């Protein structure tokens, strides 16, 4: 019940990651459809290997925002009073770290 | 468009800069993301060419198709020590065309070779482009920048890439000697100057004595050591905090390539925050295995984790002093370009060893050769 005025500005930066975030998630959703499709097996199967591994520049552009987004989260100092923005880092950067584990999940399906 | 003023380039290995005297005064011009510096990097993709901050921003994406360090190859052999030595390193192939070395990429689905001094046009073109969008005015007129050790073939080289990039080539003039027009040391009263540039930035270390009589620039002595900068300082911060997490965590980070990454970020940050302030603080949340990661690092420990490092700086400065013949009392002016430069123990050291001698400092060491190649731009137009 120390609310401050500083943590508004905390929070703030913190929405706008989370919203960065959401647009990137979109993607890998997508992503994630696109994969699905081309795993039912529907194209000439001398052509799956390469569908595949066309995904590659799009799922790395998906990881690599990611980390952009860790890295933006990083440069972030709250001090302890900062509790809700603490907590709002803390959520953030478990839901992108669940969202690069299936960016990870697609790189090991494609170009192997 | 109407017709613009002549610019100052400096072509760097890791980034380039471009100036412009107008007004009285030198203005560093910033680029479409409003950095006054441009990575020096070209990238080749499926359906385009990215030059500076676009092609370093992908390039974690494409590692083999991004080229770096052009300037590296540019205007030697295939078989020269450098471009053997260098190769082992960069992600991207590097060929041999008849003695000279081609970079070999994939471009819009082709494998296309080009010449070193083709990718430095592609950069070329870029600074040219920046300066064109900030003016409202075309630019054809330029001067720019090489090191003071590059010989006849690496200086024909670096013009040749400034004539493909459509640029007409004023003058080619050394970094150091760019960095002494830039704090006017060349317009000061009285008899011959001997002139000190510690150049620390660009993943290269180079001090140049110069002897400037009568305005002329006279190259006394190199030395400097190819592969010094400020990533080697970043390496032993990181160094520092993967043992403290061993030593609390019971965990080693090193081998999550995401893991190291976030550390190294978050230590360039730091290292740059300790060249104002005595302390700075990285708070990581679940940097591995779901541990958060708080911790702080004083200048004191980051100048002890490099106090090698930062003295071994002043055995180039020692040899450049010998192959001059000159004594350290000798040196009139002391002149610090790179953005290492800015690290207040290299400073310290420096001073000290100058016997309190005050260092020329003021102009941003990142844009201080691109300043005195405007300055002599504007000379030349
Ligand atoms: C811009 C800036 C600010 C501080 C620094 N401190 C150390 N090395 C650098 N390269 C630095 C660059
Ligand atoms: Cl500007």
């Amino acid at each position: 019940g120390s609310n401050s005025p500083q943590e508004e500005v905390e929070l703030k930066k913190l929405k706008h990651l989370e919203k960065s975030v959401e647009k990137i998630a979109d993607q890998l959703e997508e992503l994630n459809k696109e994969l699905t499709g081309i795993q039912q097996g529907f194209l000439p199967k001398d052509l799956q290997a390469e569908a595949l591994c066309k995904l590659d520049r799009r799922v790395k552009a998906t990881i690599e925002q990611f980390m952009k987004i860790l890295e933006e989260i990083d440069t972030l100092i709250l001090p302890e009073n900062f509790k809700d923005s603490r907590l709002k880092r803390k959520g953030l950067v478990k839901k992108v770290q669940a969202f690069l584990a299936e960016c990870d999940t697609v790189e090991q399906n494609i170009c192997q | 468009m109407s017709k613009g003023p002549a610019v100052g380039i400096d072509l760097g290995t890791t980034y380039s800069c471009v100036g412009v005297f107008q007004h009285g005064k030198v203005e560093i011009i910033a680029n479409d993301q409003g950095n006054r510096t441009t990575p020096s990097y070209v990238a080749f993709t499926d359906t385009e060419r990215l030059i500076g901050d676009a092609a370093k921003n992908q390039v974690a994406m494409n590692p083999t198709n991004t080229v770096f360090d052009a300037k590296r190859l540019i205007g030697r052999r295939f078989d020269d020590a450098v471009v053997q030595s260098d190769m082992k390193h960069w992600p991207f192939m590097v060929v041999n065309d008849a003695g000279r070395p081609k970079v070999q990429v994939e471009y819009k689905g082709e494998t296309k070779s080009f010449y070193p001094e083709e990718v430095s046009s592609m950069v070329l073109t870029k600074m040219k482009e920046i300066a064109e969008a900030y003016l409202g005015k075309t630019v054809t007129n330029a001067v720019v920048t090489v090191p003071a050790y590059f010989n006849d073939s690496q200086r024909q080289a670096t013009k040749d890439a400034g004539t493909i990039a459509g640029l007409n080539v004023l003058r080619i003039i050394n970094e150091p000697t760019a960095a002494a027009i830039a704090y006017g040391l060349d317009k000061k009263v009285g008899a011959e100057r001997n002139v000190l540039i510690f150049d620390l930035g660009g993943g290269t270390f180079d001090v140049s004595i110069l002897t400037i009589e009568d305005g002329i620039f006279e190259v006394k002595s190199t030395a400097g050591d190819t592969h010094l900068g400020g990533e080697d300082f970043d390496n032993r911060m990181v160094n520092h905090f993967i043992a403290e997490f061993k030593r609390k965590h019971k965990k080693d980070i090193s081998e999550n390539k995401r893991a190291v990454r976030r550390l190294r970020t978050a230590c360039e940050r730091a290292k740059r925050t300790l060249s104002s302030s005595t302390q700075a603080s990285i708070e990581i949340d679940s940097l591995y295995e779901g541990i958060d990661f708080y911790t702080s690092i004083t200048r004191a420990r980051f100048e002890e984790l490099n106090a090698d490092l930062f003295r071994g700086t002043l055995d180039p400065v020692e040899k450049a002093l010998r192959d001059a013949k000159l004594d350290k009392s000798q040196i009139h002016d002391i002149v610090l370009v790179g953005g290492s430069t800015r690290i207040p123990k290299i400073q310290k050291l420096l001073q000290d060893f100058f016997n309190g001698k005050e260092l020329n400092k003021s102009i941003n060491p990142d844009e201080a050769v691109a300043y005195g190649a405007a300055v002599q731009a504007a000379i030349l137009s």
